């Protein structure tokens, strides 16, 4: 058994790292106090769920978790809500002023003020795991201490930690549900100071959850709750492989062995079915292959983008609840046959599969029904670089007039950090375009 | 984060007051600084704007400055008076005459230190200033001269917090004396230099707005200051209430400002109201939307389709479909897209807040960056130099030191900001 | 269509299926933190002299 | 009122589409650039798929269906043909990697090519335009081969033969029709092709949603029998029928998106 650390920075980080934990704890039978009736080993253990949480000597289990924001409303929230007792107060770091939505005031001035603090809390966690295999980053694109403050850990942690894995969940911008017209800004400089640091990045576009809950959900005008339960569930999907038994994605490495065969290119795109409102008196039970080939549904994606028109380099299906081998290569077979699904020459056209019979766990009194069975794909498809076009061209128009780089520069970044990340960016696109026709 | 409330002159003083007596209203502040409230939306953020005290007193962290004892007087006496902390009340006695130059250089330099000292003991006791907040006009002596010297001292001594005005634009309709386009010109040019963020509040556009909206004939100060404060009440909302959009001064002006100097709003308010008379039927969000974009509710008088939005930000008060809002929002701006940028992506953001204001069952505040506030800068440029060709009036500043050359300076970094709103109306 | 790889446990299995085959150190950190500092420090340190003018 | 952008200004046919969609009062033109648009009337080349449909308060709509560059491009047919099993390695089109005898019009022992245009909605409704044309050539010689209308540069005006005087032919000489003869064939071939690459290619349950004209070319030989020779992605119209066929484009494609039939719908 190696542990896990999860590190969730700013607003949007800590918010869903909340509803993560709170899933985490009702699928491993963990209560609000952190006693687990179930793990007859009282005080210690090296089971599969101790990846995530520690055991005290009282028998409480405690997320291996860090919150850190450069504020402290939202993460007060946390030090006051059910699952305060859970964290060690340590785990929750804040500051008092906040990164003004400014990538430059979040990396450079205030984050270099709290960068020294944030990796010595992280340290006192390494050292209760007897081997540390690495780190889960949560945060916002387009927050000033989401994008400013974790790519500054984001290189500490490579300097710190070298030969650990660093993951990311990373919440893409959408104008529905914003707070700033410069989260393109902070998108590229964060993702161009980051890109080298990570090893594997599932983004997840607030526009595509957004719909997902109006469309499914049934949902008027969803919130930030609305969006981080369905949002946790698909976190818990990617996940359940490194806190269950199973044989599949066991350690954070196997992620990029699976998911990422060229570095640069580690985002992987991620699908998620079925969802389906708690509203809905009478359902209908779908199959295997109703919900198999709901993965290959653009409406179903944690980004809106067209698979049918980029190539795979790699695909994992990641099934929870009643489902055999059998079903699943059944229905491998016939979407097969109806799709456009081209895998990049020298990748081998197929389908790592992972099975837990553990139907997904639903909040009590949230939005999503109970189901039978659910499956999260994870796929490499070149189809996400459209995301990083969109974000490309809202940078441009507005860097084209310098308009609001001086804020940043006021901060101390430099004019030309700002063309420098968009040339990666402009690198990355033409990455994408060479492993795709 | 603590914002830091200065008011200065007469204008300052009076249009201060009204803002106090309306917050404190909605967050359940009575003048004795006893909190009678109903909902704990009232007192989240209520630190913002109020101190603690012993007996759960919220006390204004509000400065009251002037060089005339008279108009502080009449805010100790008005209805909320007593709230205000009395060693804050900040005064001299010789008054600035309706003279730039004696507030900003000679009575005015008198009275500033202490002023400053008062300043310094209400920051010292901060958790994390966010800024200040000043309410002047531009027209007088006092809140124009002295609030611009106030201004420019608060920076030196505060280079990393945010500054933001409220500033009160003459009006030849509502006019005191015929030097306010000089007072005017000499305090953009540090309005430009020194704030983050300024208000144009304009008496012309309160002025057609009593007379032509309201049916008011004979429109009085107190008729132009229940404009003001429905609108100060209104633009403030995201920073006293919580909500999705937690907002502070700093990221106003981050997510406001696209170029440093470029700074200055047009407020808009609906629906528009007069004192006394209330009316029953609440608007529909489409009516609020149409009203609070419609040049007839801006509160700074200039034609918004004589020029393009750099960027909005939006709030909307009251019980309503948030998905309404959202549509309506998206419809104006798609509707009429060749009025925004296309060079700022998403520059419309909108807020909500579920307490309304009093009186109302539903409103909308509006603040436009705006290239059409042009306008309000050549109409003051004009009035300007129609007395400044002849160099008409100036004794009254040459006899307190200043030089022409100061005038030039001013007319003309004032032409440059009206040059600069000019280059991105076409872009 | 080729299965492989078949691994079941109590809590589920895992498997693959082919439709076919193929065809900075921390001293750096501190000098760019640094400049930056710098820069903030030297602007406005002309922000002071000039409202010191 | 709806709003579109033009960016493609060399089209005849789109040209007079927004000459169209204008004079109805209902819809406004903005600028290439400006991002607020129901309907994108886009470039031939680069056109940015990846940036429709991500506008909250906007059904967009796109004058080109991305992936159809497979059917539109020389190389790219003849390997959509051999390697789709729905176009078998297939009767209708000439062995790939000269027709030796073509029909030919009478008088001027002439060779020709028939254009067909061909309207596909977002609902992937197949309509073809009634009025085709042939395209004449002013004498077939073995050892006026290339019925290109510049290439031949004047019997029918312009080198331009229409359906009703074809189909006058076809009686007289042939003692049948144009319908039975070729017309089947035709629609046979233009169903066959699009409803091969229809799911690549569907905007049923995509953000954006897509329509397209295409000209397709077929070449009828001695036998009366049909074959496809090219499917052209950015066709343009002739001049008579320019009018009816770009109305015709704004009520199929255009107006059932945002609110007797010269098209007839190839059912599938
Ligand atoms: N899915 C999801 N997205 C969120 C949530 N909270 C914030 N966001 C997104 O994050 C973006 C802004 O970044 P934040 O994380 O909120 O800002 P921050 O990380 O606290 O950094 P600061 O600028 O200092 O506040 C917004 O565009 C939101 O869409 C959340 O709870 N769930
Ligand atoms: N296999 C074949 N047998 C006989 N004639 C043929 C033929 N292939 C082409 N042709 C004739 O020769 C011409 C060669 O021109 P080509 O087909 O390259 O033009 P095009 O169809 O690209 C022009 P446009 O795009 O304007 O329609 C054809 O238009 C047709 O008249
Ligand atoms: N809207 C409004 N404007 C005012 C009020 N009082 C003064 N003004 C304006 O302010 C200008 C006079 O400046 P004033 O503030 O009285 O001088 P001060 O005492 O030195 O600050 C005039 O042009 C008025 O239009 C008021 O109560 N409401
Ligand atoms: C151009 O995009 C913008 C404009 C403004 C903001 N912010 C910070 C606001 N701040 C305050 Cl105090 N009130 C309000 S009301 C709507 C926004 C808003 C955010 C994005
Ligand atoms: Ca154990
Ligand atoms: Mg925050
Ligand atoms: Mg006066």
């Amino acid at each position: 058994m190696r542990e896990c650390i999860s590190i969730h920075v700013g607003q949007a980080g800590v918010q869903i790292g909340n509803a993560c934990w709170e899933l985490y704890c009702l699928e491993h039978g963990i209560q609000p106090d952190g006693q687990m009736p179930s793990d007859k080993t009282i005080g210690g253990g090296d089971d599969s769920f101790n990846t995530f949480f520690s055991e005290t000597g009282a028998g409480k289990h405690v997320p291996r978790a860090v919150f850190v924001d450069l504020e402290p409303t939202v993460i007060d929230e946390v030090r006051t809500g059910t699952y305060r007792q859970l964290f060690h107060p340590e785990q929750l770091i804040t500051g008092k002023e906040d990164a003004a939505n400014n990538y430059a005031r979040g990396h450079y001035t205030i984050g270099k003020e709290i960068i020294d603090l944030v990796l010595d809390r992280i340290r006192k966690l390494a050292d209760q795991c007897t081997g540390l295999q690495g780190f889960l980053v949560f945060h916002s694109f387009g927050g000033g201490t989401g994008s400013g403050f974790t790519s500054l850990l984001m290189e500490r942690l490579s300097v710190d930690y070298g030969k650990k894995s660093k993951l990311e969940f990373s919440i893409y911008p959408a104008p529905q549900v914003s707070t700033a017209v410069v989260e393109p800004y902070n998108s590229i400089l964060t993702t161009h100071t980051t890109l080298e640091h990570s090893d594997c990045a599932f983004m997840v576009d607030n526009e595509a959850i957004y719909d997902i809950c109006r469309r499914n959900l049934d949902i008027e005008r969803p919130t930030y709750t609305n969006l981080n339960r369905l949002i946790s569930q698909i976190v818990s999907s990617i996940t359940a492989s490194l806190r269950f038994d199973g044989a599949l994605n066991v350690d954070l490495t196997e992620f990029q062995t699976n998911l990422v065969p060229y570095p640069r290119i580690h985002f992987p795109l991620a699908t998620y079915a079925p969802v389906i409102s708690a509203e809905k008196a009478y359902h209908e039970q779908l199959s295997v292959a109703e919900i198999t080939n709901a993965c290959f549904e653009p409406a179903n994606q944690m980004v809106k983008c067209d698979p049918r028109h980029g190539k795979y380099m790699a695909c994992c299906l990641l099934y929870r609840g009643d489902v055999v081998p059998k079903d699943v290569n059944a229905a491998i077979a016939t979407i097969k046959t109806k799709r456009s699904i081209q895998f990049v020459d020298w990748c081998p056209t197929g389908f790592k599969v992972g099975i837990n019979y553990q139907p997904p766990t639903v909040v009590p009194g949230g939005d999503l029904a109970k189901v039978q069975r659910a499956v999260c794909m994870l796929s490499n498809t070149t189809a996400i670089a459209e995301a990083w076009a969109r974000l490309d061209h809202k940078f441009d128009l507005m860097y084209a007039k310098r308009a609001f780089v001086h804020w940043y520069v006021g901060e101390g970044m430099e004019e030309g950090e700002f063309s420098e990340a968009r040339e990666d960016m402009a690198a990355l696109e033409k990455d994408y375009e060479e492993v795709g026709v | 984060r603590e914002i830091v409330h200065i008011q200065a002159g007469q204008c300052g003083n009076q249009i201060g007051a009204k803002f106090w007596e309306v917050i404190s209203d909605e967050h359940g502040i009575d003048p004795t600084g006893s909190y009678h409230g109903d909902s704990d939306l009232q007192l989240e953020r209520i630190n913002v704007y109020y101190n603690e005290a012993t007996g759960n007193k919220y006390v204004p962290r509000a400065i009251l400055v002037d060089l005339e004892p008279g108009t502080m007087d009449s805010v100790r006496s008005g209805p909320f008076g007593q709230i205000f902390r009395p060693d804050n009340f900040v005064f001299g006695q010789s008054g600035a005459g309706n003279n730039w130059a004696k507030g900003h250089y000679t009575e005015g330099a008198e009275l500033v230190d202490s002023v400053l000292d008062v300043v310094r003991k209400e920051s010292e006791s901060c958790d994390c200033l966010q800024g200040f907040q000043l309410t002047h006009s531009l027209g007088g002596g006092t809140g124009s001269g002295m609030g611009t010297l106030l201004i420019s001292k608060i920076r030196e001594e505060y280079p990393d917090r945010i500054m933001n005005t409220f500033s009160v634009m003459p009006s030849p309709k509502v006019s005191d004396t015929v030097v306010e386009p000089y007072n005017a010109t000499l305090s953009v040019h540090q309005l430009v230099e020194n704030t983050d963020e300024t208000y144009c509040i304009d008496n012309e556009a309160l002025y057609d707005i009593c007379f032509r909206t309201l049916k008011l004939t004979t429109p009085t100060y107190g008729d132009l200051n229940h404009l003001v404060s429905a609108t100060m009440s209104g633009v403030t909302t995201c920073l006293r209430f919580p909500g999705q959009l937690n907002a502070d001064l700093r990221k106003l002006a981050v997510n406001m400002v696209p170029f440093p100097r470029l700074h200055f709003f047009m407020p808009g308010f609906a629906p528009l109201t007069s004192r006394g008379s209330q009316q029953y039927r609440a608007l529909t969000v489409p009516e609020l939307t149409q009203q609070m974009f419609d040049s007839k509710n801006m509160m700074a008088a200039c034609d918004p389709r004589h020029g393009r939005y750099l960027t909005v930000a939006a709030i909307f008060r009251g019980r309503m479909s948030m998905k309404e809002v959202d549509e309506q929002m998206l419809n104006v701006q798609n509707k009429n897209s060749s009025y925004f940028v296309e060079w700022i992506p998403n520059n419309v953001k909108t807020a909500v807040c579920d307490i309304p204001p009093r009186g109302l069952k539903m409103s909308a505040t509006f603040i436009g960056n705006s290239t059409a506030i042009q306008e309000l800068f050549k109409r003051i440029s004009e009035q300007f130099t129609a007395m400044f060709r002849r160099k008409a009036f100036l004794h009254w500043y040459t006899g307190e030191g200043m030089d022409e050359m100061e005038f030039t300076e001013a007319e003309s970094n004032m032409n440059d900001l009206v040059s600069e709103y000019q280059q991105y109306q076409d872009a | 269509m080729e299965v492989i790889e078949l691994n079941k446990c109590t809590s589920g299995q895992s498997f693959e299926v082919i439709l076919k085959p193929p065809s900075p150190s921390l001293e750096e950190i501190q000098k760019k933190l640094e400049a930056a500092e710098e820069r903030r420090k030297y602007q406005e340190a002309e922000l002071l002299k000039h409202l010191a003018e | 009122m709806y709003t579109f952008v033009v960016r493609d200004e060399n089209s005849s046919v789109y040209a007079e589409v927004s000459r169209l969609l204008l004079a109805t009062g209902q819809w406004k033109r903005l600028r290439k650039d400006n991002p607020r648009f129901n309907l994108m009337l886009g470039e031939r080349n680069r056109l940015p798929f990846g940036r429709l449909g991500h506008e909250p308060g906007l059904v967009q709509l796109v004058n080109y269906y991305r992936g159809a560059d497979k059917l539109c491009r020389k190389a790219s047919l003849v390997k959509l043909i051999k390697t789709s099993p729905e176009l078998s390695e297939c009767t209708w089109f000439p062995e790939s990697y000269y027709l030796e005898k073509p029909l030919l019009l009478e008088p001027g022992h002439r060779k020709f090519d028939i254009r067909s245009w061909v309207l596909v909605d977002h609902l992937y409704n197949i309509y073809l335009y009634r009025e085709g044309v042939l395209r004449t050539s002013s004498p077939y010689n073995s050892a006026c081969h290339l019925t290109n209308h510049c290439i031949q540069k004047g019997y029918e005006e312009g080198n331009e033969m229409f359906f009703e005087e074809f189909n006058q032919y076809l009686m007289d000489a042939l003692n049948t029709t144009l319908e039975n003869s070729i017309l089947l064939q035709i629609k046979h071939i233009i169903r066959s092709c699009l409803m091969c690459i229809e799911p690549a290619i569907s905007t049923k349950h995509l953000h954006y949603q897509s329509f397209q004209l295409f000209g397709f070319d077929f070449m009828v030989d001695e036998e009366l029998k049909v074959w496809l020779i090219e499917v052209n992605g950015a066709p343009a119209c002739a001049q008579k029928l320019y009018a009816e066929l770009c109305q015709g484009i704004v009520d199929v494609a255009i107006s059932s998106v945002f609110p007797t039939s010269i098209f007839i719908k190839l059912h599938h």
